[PDB]
């Protein structure tokens, strides 16, 4: 537990982590990449 | 029609329907839940 480190007042949102994958991570693979998740059929880049 | 419901039953009485006579693409499975457990037993669920 380290919640001295990854904690203040007014807070923290440091830290990221990702659940939106075209496919499972493969062991020990880094997957460092912006990309909007499909959705439909829409080559949709945007948030919303 | 599973997944778009607005009453799933309480487990007391865990509602049973039946899937027949149709193609399963699981892909819709995959999009209207953000899942937070997935763990499949007899089948791996890439190989659905
Ligand atoms: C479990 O819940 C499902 C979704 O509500 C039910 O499926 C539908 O039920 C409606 C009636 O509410 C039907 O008109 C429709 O054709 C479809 O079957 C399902 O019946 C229900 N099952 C049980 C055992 O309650
Ligand atoms: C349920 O059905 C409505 C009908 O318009 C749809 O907008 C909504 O996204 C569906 N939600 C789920 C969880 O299936």
């Amino acid at each position: 537990n380290s919640n001295k480190l990854d904690s203040k007042h007014s807070g923290n949102y440091d830290y990221w982590y990702r659940l939106f994958r075209k496919s499972k991570l493969k062991p020990f693979e880094r997957d460092i990449s912006t990309e909007i998740y499909q959705a439909g059929n829409k080559p949709c880049k945007g948030k919303g | 029609e599973v997944f778009n419901a607005t009453r799933f039953a309480s487990v007391y009485a865990w509602n049973r329907t039946r899937i027949s006579n149709c193609v399963a693409d699981y892909s819709v499975l995959y999009n209207f839940a953000p899942f937070f457990a997935f763990k499949c037993y007899g089948v791996s669920p890439t190989k659905l």
